[PDB]
């Protein structure tokens, strides 16, 4: 019970993304609500 | 003028007004009930 190298899969799993229905999302510390779409566009970088 | 007034009124919902955050979700998810009722008061006063 003392260290940095912990064990995953305890209570914070990674789930799939849903579309056409607004849900509550937590994306890197946002905790917002809204719908998702699947529009394809290329403007991101390796760090964005 | 109407558009500028509406935008200025909408931008009032993203101000801390002396609180710790501009979102009630971040306040009601990290602070205990008997103490989290202080920032909501400031937010309500500012919005009113």
């Amino acid at each position: 019970n003392s260290g940095t190298t912990c064990s995953n899969d305890l209570l914070q799993p990674n789930t799939e993304v849903f579309t056409d229905v607004c849900v509550d999302y937590d994306l890197y510390g946002i905790t917002g609500q809204g719908i998702f779409k699947e529009v394809s566009a290329v403007y991101y970088n390796s760090w964005q | 003028s109407n558009a500028q007034a509406l935008n200025s009124l909408l931008q009032q919902l993203f101000n801390k007004f002396g609180a710790i955050s501009s979102s009630l979700q971040e306040i009601l998810s990290r602070l205990d009930p008997p103490e989290a009722q202080v920032q909501i008061d400031r937010l309500i006063n500012g919005r009113l």
